[PDB]
């Protein structure tokens, strides 16, 4: 049980719900100078599904926010309702939006409750946050199930995250980040990760978040504009083979 | 309307000495214009060094004293002694703020003796701000018995007098003169006088007859 | 009654107060402010009941300054009058109710001076100048008179002192002395009070 | 009723009448209006007499709580604040007070007055009661905060004395209070019958 | 063996053993005697000290002007049973004026105690009771058990030691209803006495009496009050 | 009697108690040190990960003008204790208008500390907190909170991996004499912090107040000047005098 | 009365595919004006406004909780609301507080973000809807603003009619009401542009 | 044992196995055509005795919504319930009827309460959700977890897996409600262990018109192999 | 049996009650002496480091003017009742304006330990003070059991230092005498040099209020040992 610690200070619930995530679908996020995207996989592949809804990882929080989610997904169903009352409650407080950090704390403090108090589950969801504010800009967050979240420029949640880690590490180029570059990076850290190969269109799920005229755009690419860039994928690592 | 209040008569007056205390009152019970008994002491013996009256709502007053003694008995249980006058005084003074926004309609006199055998007078409102004093009357009369103790123990207004100290005898006679003369002018006040000395001996007790009318 | 007497300009956000407390009929006190710093370049004027002032100014400034420690920026001059607005308005048909008239004035870098009116119902209005009191009667039509947008701090405290010399001349009550300050780009400073030697 | 309380170079004075009353009849004339909280504070009494003694003993009861606790006397402000806060929450109900705190502390000679609709005051200068406009007069033409200390006790001797005089529920003794940096320390309680002697002739 | 860690599980044999082991804890108190005559009732206690440089642990309580207690058990049961009997005494006297009988607060406290025998989460009153009194129907003497049972008496001994005490009544029942005061008291200190060593003997400090009758409120005799009901034992060799 | 429960043990001992303590001692050295007029506490950095915006990875955290705070072992249990006190430090001022002072919500962080031990289907906090800070007569305050509820006064201490060696060099270095000025007052800190530190200055970050400036987090330029000073105070009287 | 301590003015008017909402500008006490720049209509949508008239306390608060309900509402639904239904979240909003009733009597104006259809409503202070098809109107100058659009109104109205006619309704309503005017404003509204008008008022 | 437990490998158990009393139910078919959808099941008794026109395994929420299950009836008749209440509270405040979409997942917001208390089990049932909306059809399939999938055709209970591989290869777009339901009942008939009746199982479309339950005359009509 | 406080032996006892005791003996030691002329207090502080301020160790308080207590064992614990004590003492002057005997601050103070909170207070106090009955000393144990004592001694050596108390006590002594008896006492069970930071000591007389030692007042008694 999570009220328990352990005789060297160790909380094994908390890790077992961190343990949790790697069966889920794998998201990371980019962050740019032009803007700040996040790129899920489509785990949900099949002859039969249908694809109704506008995007299925992706969920808009607030007019200058989205956030994406990997492990449990009642859990994470339950937090992005909290999630859209909490901005709203400081809409109606304050009648500006929220900043792109309170929004975090204010979640971190319910997911550390639930280690804390009694007869409860922690929730088995990592998450990623991108937005816009007019402190710091856009911003890159991840929450953790023990309630930790932290600022990032690149990171992965979910299915070999480790290694997308890796490359993010060995191919971002801080300061000059742009959005096409970031897609351009996404695409492959997405081919090199994913075990059924060639990436197909079908099985990915891309969001940017831009501005225009001062106000906040949240876009969801459609296929025809996600073929593009696959396509010119195949074509950049057939020319670093080229030079055999 | 339904009114949950009504003046059932009463007085009781208070003197303190250097030895002991009295303190009395009459015994009529009224409604209106009208007498329930004339047979109803307002006077009630607490401990054997104290003696409290009540004047007023005679509901209230039937309440309270049996407020006042189921707490004198926890006292005794938690602390193992038997209650001061001050105590009983700074005690009632929290029960009647308990109900500062629905008061008991009581006049309250306590009377007993010090933790070194002086007198002890303490009189309140009905609202709990007490005060110790040398005497005091409370009631229906109060407004005519405190000119002639004001004269007669305090000595005011009056020069070149001998400022000799209150002796029981003497006590005693002037609690009844100002009683016969009480009931003279002041149609609440009935039929008998009691009357509970409080001495280091014990508490006594006397019943001097008045006028029916 | 009590005086509040505020003015905006494009740099700046001048305001005044009167300095009396008063019982029935006798001035209790000569030194009094009814002004609170909410923060750096936010102020805050209450007038109303005798207590609900400082309870609700108070509680403010305190939920003000726990935003400033949880999140290491100040509120815009802008949300701190909503904050106001929807706690003034919570307790309006409650058991609590406060009866306070107010005043917000602040600098913000981006949006630059405001200053922002509220009666006892919580219906809040952003104006160029604005006044509370039976004071206000008397002293609006010389701002709206000689007020300009350009306004210059100089010649906004003497269309200020014009405004409390009509309260001298007319005014049924007394008002000798008043507190005024001003906010900028660097902050709130204590002007030079406008005082009146009556006695 | 009448109080009066001035701060001054050696400390703050308090003084009071001794007159209690239940409309035209005089109840009482030996009155303790002025409420020893503590060996280093001191009260008044106007308005509610059970009101303002319950209370400031409360407040007494919380002061020697905080004493303990923090090993420390507590402020003036502070013991004017909490009775302030604790009187608000029954506002409306039909309380009525009015009472000043007088003490000493790490800041300097402190007087507050507060009363049961909320109002919180600082200042050099306070009286309550139904006699405190007959009071406000002599005691400001009198006052200078370089007075001497027997010229202080004239003053506010004198003040409550013109203010007996002309109002009706005011009379009896008059009880003077002197606050230092050693605690307080009562100073006289004089009859207006004498007082009247000596300021006739 | 394993229907015992809990008082809400019966055994195959029909018993609830919890409440077995919470009457053995009373045995684990010092020995206290009950008795009483027509127009008297006696309780004698035996108070046991900690260290001897302390004072010896009090055993007789007093509950109202006509009711009183003497204690073997566990000290915080009692502590709460006697501040319930004294708050349901004033209540009585409160509503109707009366002194509460012995009786109607027996059945309380049963009814009291029956609760945690029932209900799990509640620990069972490892507390016995002698109780004595006096009413409209004359002295009374009554055992309370952590049972949740009660129990109607001529006399009684209970805590450790207490079958000589019980041997010793059961042989002189037929005196104690014409005994007066001073014959009455002294066989409940030849009761106790046949509860301690042949070494030890009754003492000022180890001796409480409480004694209620017709004309005498719950009065307690501790330390120099009790040399009076000493003087007069035979001093008994083995 | 054993683990899993806040019962107690033969001994007399809560086990549950001790294992939140062994918490505080995996986190990152936390250090601090009282003088006259300064104040400095100073923590060790999380091993930066190459792409994070440490501007969230704040272990120190003032609570109001005058108190301060650093903390080691859990980090989410951080921040609702320092929520919890910040809340405190401002109804302290609406209950009565004078500031709060380092002991007042030292006892209260304490406290609440103190309820989640009490109670089953309740954690402890686990975490320790080393809350420096000033008062009114300027006094300057160190104090220590474990997770069992107890608070002491320091004249320094440390805590988190590596207390139990930074304990015995303030042994045997803290005196009169390394706190004369403000900067004698640091380099005993930065020192410290070398005992467990990567041989660095970038893995350390000081903060220090004063009875006139508030809250002041330093920046590598100054970190960097005080470890080159310590470096060449060293190069010199260890090696080149002996 | 109540809702004459503050003031107000709002009206809407539709006409073939388009339609017109309108307000007075002046925030003031009992007799006494504060301010000229009052907002009282608040977007709810592209092709959706809402307008509201009575005790100023009320016509934010309302808002404000009706714009946090909008947006919980098109977050969980994946589309842009419909007027007939922001009527009746409004109806509810309002009858919620049956016995502690907000001082407001709004007024609707959009358009169907399919087919573009007209919509005009009026509401209560406890929400009863009215869906008329002509005009409504809400504030206290409501029948000197009936009895000017009973007679201007037309069934078929361009834009550039209909911004007239719901414009000289407003202003000869306002010039007859003490506590409105110092201003009004109008929103015309079209599938493709809204365009938004101050007009030249009397300020006395 | 526990359900406010993780195992070291990070699965929650307990509705692992909620999820096996769901696949050992009754089968149950679903297909969404271009003008309608279907829902198809197998209603098969133990005797003679139990009369089949008393219970349905086939219930409508509204006019335009309906549901089939497959597990426990008993769970069943709760969510029924609380659909048909969830609904009714989306009319009154909005006055509009709920769309699909929303009620499913007000549906698995009941289903996951029921996850994350000690004391209660999850339920053994999953759903089908059937609807028309918007000039459009939908089919969704809620879960004991608290998840909800939208399908195109898919089957649930026992070998809800050869018969969903007879869906992938015997099923396509360009088809009307009527060339569904012949494909349903093909998919219902590789289980059925007997002779298939009129009242042997239940069926039940939606449309442009609303959910019907049909007959056992329409159910014998094309248990003919006819349309 | 062992673990819950529920749970009764076959023998009726409650072990975690007792292991609640057991926890008493970890704290240092601490001795109370009656006298005629007053009361002491003596303790052992533990000082773990020279940086720790030792005047944050509260192991001697004030409870009023009048009564002053030691503990010994789990600090919460001894921060509760030391509080509960605090506001009953006040909450008797308030109602009775009077105060409270020692017997009866015992007597509220052990109430708690009558409430199963889920555990056993791991805390035992002495209470020394002065009332109408001259000065008094208590103590009070895990159980709620509290009864007078002439001496006591609590703590890691509290049988060394009660079996030392029994020889040097008598009830005719003095104050500076027994205050010199608790020294001797409290040097013979310490492996560290007796100091005037490595123990407090407190007295209350009948003419003068709660007054704990000072480093003058005590080194000028270590300094006749």
């Amino acid at each position: 049980r999570t009220t328990i610690f352990s005789p060297e200070g160790r909380l094994y619930q908390v890790e077992y719900a961190m343990e949790a995530i790697g069966h889920a679908g794998t998201c990371l996020g980019i962050l740019a100078n032009d803007g700040v995207l996040l790129a899920a996989e489509r785990r949900n592949i099949h002859k039969l599904l249908d694809e109704v809804f506008f995007s299925e990882k992706i969920y808009k929080l607030n007019e200058d926010m989205a956030c994406s989610v990997a492990g449990i997904t009642s859990d994470a169903n339950v937090l992005t309702n909290e999630l859209r009352l909490i901005a709203q409650r400081y809409l109606l407080q304050y009648q500006e939006p929220i900043p792109c950090e309170q929004l975090v704390t204010a979640l971190c403090d319910i997911k550390q409750a639930y280690t804390q108090f009694g007869g409860k589950r922690p929730f088995g969801v990592s998450l990623l946050y991108i937005g816009w504010d007019k402190h710091y800009g856009f911003q890159l967050y991840q929450s953790d199930p023990s309630g930790n979240y932290g600022g990032w420029k690149a990171t992965c949640i979910g299915n070999n995250s480790a290694a997308a880690v890796s490359m993010l590490k060995q191919d971002y180029k801080e300061g000059e980040m742009t959005l096409k570059s970031a897609l351009a990076l996404a695409i492959k850290v997405l081919n090199k990760t994913m075990d059924v190969s060639k990436l197909s269109a079908e099985k990915v799920e891309i969001a940017t978040l831009t501005r225009e005229n001062g106000k906040t755009v949240i876009r969801v690419l459609k296929q025809k504009e996600v073929e593009q860039l696959i396509k010119k994928h195949e074509e950049e690592e057939a020319k670093a083979e080229r030079e055999k | 309307r339904f009114s949950p209040y009504v003046f059932n008569g009463g007085t009781i007056l208070a003197i303190a000495g250097e030895d002991f205390a009295i303190v009395a009152s009459d015994t009529r019970l009224s409604e209106g214009f009208s007498i329930h008994t004339r047979d109803s002491p307002k006077c009630y013996k607490l401990t054997d060094k104290t003696v409290i009256g009540c004047s007023g709502f005679h509901g209230d007053c039937l309440t309270l004293t049996k407020i006042i003694e189921a707490r004198l008995k926890m006292y005794k249980h938690s602390n193992n002694k038997a209650m001061t006058t001050g105590a009983i005084a700074a005690m009632l003074s929290t029960i009647l703020y308990s109900r500062r926004f629905f008061p008991y309609y009581v006049y309250n006199i306590i009377g007993g003796l010090d933790e070194e055998g002086k007198g002890a007078v303490y009189s309140f409102d009905p609202v709990g701000s007490y005060q110790r004093d040398s005497f005091k009357a409370g009631g229906s009369a109060s407004a005519m018995l405190q000119p002639l103790l004001d004269n007669q123990v305090g000595f005011k207004n009056m020069q070149n007098v001998e400022h000799v100290p209150l002796s029981l005898d003497r006590a005693m006679r002037l609690v009844k003169d100002v009683f016969i003369s009480a009931a003279e002018r002041d149609v609440y006040t009935g039929d008998a006088l009691r009357i509970c000395i409080v001495t280091k001996e014990g508490i006594r007790e006397e019943t001097v007859s008045l006028r029916k009318d | 009654m009590e005086y509040l007497i505020g003015i905006q300009g494009p740099d700046y956000v001048l305001v005044a107060s009167d300095r009396v407390a008063a019982s029935n009929i006798v001035q209790m006190k000569d030194d009094h402010d009814k002004m609170f710093k909410m923060s750096e370049k936010i102020l805050l004027l209450c007038v109303g009941e005798a207590g609900d002032t400082v309870q609700f100014a108070e509680y403010i400034q305190k939920n003000v300054q726990l935003y400033k420690m949880r999140n290491g920026y100040e509120l815009s001059p802008t949300a701190a009058a909503n904050f106001t607005r929807r706690n003034l308005a919570d307790c309006l048909r409650s058991r609590t109710p406060y009866h306070v008239n107010l005043l917000l004035a602040g600098y913000d870098e981006h949006e630059g001076p405001a200053l922002y009116y509220m009666d006892y119902l919580a219906a809040l209005a952003k104006a160029p100048f604005a006044a509370h009191g039976y004071g206000a009667f008397l002293t609006l039509s010389i701002l709206d008179r000689y007020y300009t947008p350009t306004i210059s701090r100089e010649r906004a405290v003497e269309l200020l002192r014009k405004c409390l010399e009509e309260l001298q001349k007319r005014f049924i009550l007394n008002l000798p002395t008043f507190s005024v300050r001003i906010i900028d780009k660097n902050g709130i400073h204590d002007l030079d009070n406008i005082s009146f030697p009556k006695q | 009723t009448t109080t009066l309380a001035f701060k001054f170079r050696h400390g703050v004075i308090v003084a009071a009448d001794s007159r209690a009353t239940a409309g035209a009849y005089i109840a009482s004339q030996t009155v303790k209006k002025v409420i020893e909280i503590n060996p280093y504070l001191l009260g008044t009494m106007a308005g509610g007499a059970a009101d303002c003694s319950f209370w400031e003993r409360l407040l007494a009861r919380q002061c020697r709580i905080y004493e303990l606790r923090n090993k420390e006397r507590i402020s003036v402000a502070a013991a004017s604040k909490l009775l302030a806060n604790m009187v608000y929450q029954y506002k409306g109900m039909g309380l009525s007070m009015g009472t000043m705190i007088c003490g000493w502390d790490k800041r300097g000679p402190g007087l507050y007055y507060v009363d049961s609709e909320g109002n919180r005051i600082s200042g050099a200068t306070f009286s309550v009661g139904s006699g405190s406009v007959y009071a406000y007069g002599v005691m400001d033409r009198g006052y200078s905060y370089d007075l001497e200390v027997e010229q202080a006790y004239d003053l506010a001797r004198r003040a409550i004395y013109q203010a007996t005089y002309r109002d009706a529920y005011s009379g009896g003794a008059v009880n003077l209070y002197h606050v230092r940096e050693d605690g307080w320390i009562r100073v006289s309680s004089d009859n207006v019958a004498d007082l009247h002697e000596k300021y006739s002739g | 063996n394993q229907y015992d860690n809990d008082v809400t599980v019966w055994s195959p044999q029909g018993r609830i053993h919890q409440i077995e082991y919470a009457m053995e804890a009373v045995k684990q108190g010092s020995a206290t005697v009950g008795l009483k005559s027509k127009t008297h009732a006696v309780l004698v206690a035996l108070k046991r000290a900690q260290s001897e440089l302390a004072a010896h642990q009090k055993k007789i309580l007093h509950v109202d002007n006509h009711i009183g207690i003497s204690i073997a058990g566990l000290t915080a049961d009692a502590r709460l049973l006697c501040n319930f009997m004294r708050q349901e005494c004033l209540d009585s006297r409160f509503v109707f004026d009366r002194p509460l009988p012995v009786s109607r607060l027996v059945s309380l406290i049963g009814s009291k105690t029956q609760i945690p025998t029932q209900r799990y989460g509640r620990r069972p009153y490892g507390v016995g009771l002698l109780i004595a009194g006096y009413d409209d129907m004359g002295p009374h003497i009554f055992q309370t058990c952590p049972s949740a049972n009660y129990f109607d008496c001529r006399a009684m001994s209970i805590g450790a030691r207490s079958q000589s005490a019980r041997t010793y009544l059961e042989r002189h029942m037929s005196e104690f209803m014409e005994c007066n005061l001073n014959e009455l008291v002294k066989h409940g200190l030849r009761a106790l006495r046949e509860t301690l060593p042949a070494e030890q003997d009754l003492t000022t400090k180890n001796v409480s009496i409480g004694i209620v009758g017709k004309d005498l409120e719950f009065t307690i005799y501790d330390d120099d009050d009790v040399s009076p009901f000493l003087e007069g034992l035979e001093e008994r060799p083995q | 009697y054993d683990r899993a429960i806040t019962v107690f043990s033969p001994d007399g001992h809560l086990f549950q108690v001790e294992y939140a303590q062994e918490a505080v001692k995996k986190g990152s050295t936390a250090v601090g040190v009282r003088g006259r007029d300064i104040v400095v506490l100073g923590v060790e950095k999380k091993s930066v990960a190459k792409l994070q915006d440490e501007r969230t990875v704040r272990k120190i955290c003032a609570l109001d003008d005058n108190v301060c705070m650093a903390f080691a072992g859990l980090t989410a249990d951080a921040r609702i204790v320092i929520n919890r006190a910040r809340v405190e430090c401002q109804s302290h001022r609406l209950t009565v208008e004078d500031p709060v002072t380092v002991e007042y919500i030292t006892r209260y962080i304490a406290s609440l500390k103190q309820r989640y031990t009490q109670s089953n289907g309740r954690r402890p906090f686990g975490i320790s907190a080393l809350i420096v800070g000033f008062d009114f007569d300027g006094t300057p305050r160190l104090y220590q909170t474990d997770p069992s509820g107890t608070y002491h006064a320091w004249k320094a201490n440390a805590i988190g991996r590596g207390a139990k060696s930074v304990r015995e060099f303030l042994e045997k270095n803290y005196t009169d004499e390394a706190i004369e000025t403000d900067d004698l007052t640091i380099k005993l800190v930065i020192k410290a912090l070398l005992e467990v530190v990567q041989s660095g200055g970038k893995n350390i970050e000081l903060a220090v107040m004063r009875r006139d400036q508030s809250l002041k987090i330093l920046n590598p330029e100054e970190i960097e000047k005080y470890v080159a000073e310590i470096e060449k105070e060293k190069e010199e009287n260890e090696k080149k005098k002996q | 009365s109540i809702m004459s301590y503050n003031g107000g003015a709002v009206m809407a008017m539709k006409g073939k595919n388009c339609v017109a909402i309108a307000a007075d500008r002046r925030f003031g006490i009992q007799a006494q004006m504060v301010t000229t720049d009052f907002q009282k209509i608040f977007p709810m949508g592209d092709r959706l406004y809402i307008g509201l008239a009575g005790l100023a306390t009320d016509v934010q608060t309302v808002a404000q909780r009706l714009k946090f309900r909008l947006n919980l509402y098109e977050l969980k639904e994946g589309r842009q609301i419909k007027p007939y239904t922001l009527m009746s979240m409004v109806a509810n909003l309002l009858y919620e507080k049956r016995f502690g009733p907000y001082y407001t009597e709004p007024v609707i104006a959009g358009l169907d973000p399919k087919t573009f259809k007209p919509f005009i409503c009026s509401l209560d202070l406890i929400g009863c809807p009215m869906v008329t098809d002509d005009f409504v109107v809400s504030g206290t100058c409501a029948e000197q603003m009936y009895g000017m659009c009973e007679s201007l109104w037309e069934p078929n109205m361009d834009p550039d009619h209909l911004f007239e006619t719901i414009s000289q309704a407003m202003l000869n309503a306002v010039d007859r009401d003490a506590v409105s005017g110092m201003g009004v404003i109008v929103h015309i509204i079209e599938k493709d542009k809204i365009t938004t008008r101050t007009l030249k008022a009397r300020m006395d | 044992f526990s359900l406010t437990t993780f195992s070291p490998s990070g699965k929650l158990v307990q509705i692992e196995y909620a999820l096996a009393a769901v696949a050992g139910g009754a089968p149950s078919v679903g297909i969404k055509a271009a003008n309608g959808v279907v829902l198809a099941t197998e209603k098969k008794q133990k005797s003679i005795l139990y009369d089949e026109r008393s219970v349905h395994k086939v219930e409508p929420i509204t006019k335009h919504i309906g549901l089939v299950y497959s597990g426990m009836g008993p769970d069943y008749r709760v969510l029924v319930h609380r659909a048909r209440k969830l609904a009714q509270q989306y009319y009154l405040v909005y006055q509009e009827p709920i769309p699909t979409a929303q009620l499913v997942q007000r549906v698995a917001s009941v289903m996951q309460e029921y996850t994350q208390s000690g004391g209660v089990r999850p339920f053994g049932v999953s759903l089908l959700i059937c609807g028309w909306n918007e000039g459009r059809p939908y089919l969704f399939q809620s879960d004991p977890s608290g998840a909800y999938f939208a399908w195109k055709a898919t089957a649930m209970g026992k070998n809800y897996v050869n018969g969903k591989t007879f869906l992938e290869k015997r099923y396509n777009e360009d088809l009307e409600l009527e060339d569904a339901i012949h494909t349903a009942i093909l998919t219902l008939k590789e289980s059925f262990e007997g002779q298939m009746t009129e009242d042997n199982i239940e069926v039940g479309i939606c449309n442009e018109a609303g959910f019907r339950r049909l007959t056992p005359t329409e159910v014998k009509d094309y248990l003919a192999a006819i349309a | 049996y062992d673990r819950g406080v529920n749970t009764f032996s076959p023998e009726g006892r409650l072990f975690q009650v007792e292991y609640a005791i057991e926890a008493i003996k970890l704290g240092s030691t601490a001795i109370g002496i009656q006298t005629s002329e007053g009361v002491c207090l003596a303790v052992e502080k533990r000082i773990t480091s020279p940086l720790m301020e030792p005047s944050s160790i509260e192991k001697i308080v004030e409870i009023d003017a009048h009564i002053g207590c030691a503990m010994s064992g789990l600090i919460a614990d001894a921060k509760t009742l030391i509080d509960k004590a605090r506001v009953e003492t006040q909450n008797h002057w308030f109602t009775y304006n009077e105060t409270m005997t020692v017997e009866s601050v015992t007597q509220a103070v052990s109430n708690l330990a009558l409430q199963f909170m889920s555990r056993p207070f791991g805390v035992a106090l002495l209470f020394g003070g002065v009332d109408e009955k001259g000065p008094q000393l208590f103590h009070m144990d895990p159980s709620g059991t509290f009864v007078q004592c002439d001496a006591r001694a609590i703590g890691s050596a509290s049988e060394g230092a009660q079996s030392s108390l029994q020889e040097v006590y008598h009830k005719s002594m003095t104050l500076k005498e027994a205050i010199k008896s608790s020294l001797i006492i409290l040097k013979q069970v310490m492996e560290e040099k007796l100091n005037a930071t490595n123990i407090e000591l407190a007295t209350v007389q009948p003419g003068q209020n709660f007054h704990m030692f000072t480093k003058e007042e005590l080194e000028e008694v270590i300094k006749d040992i």
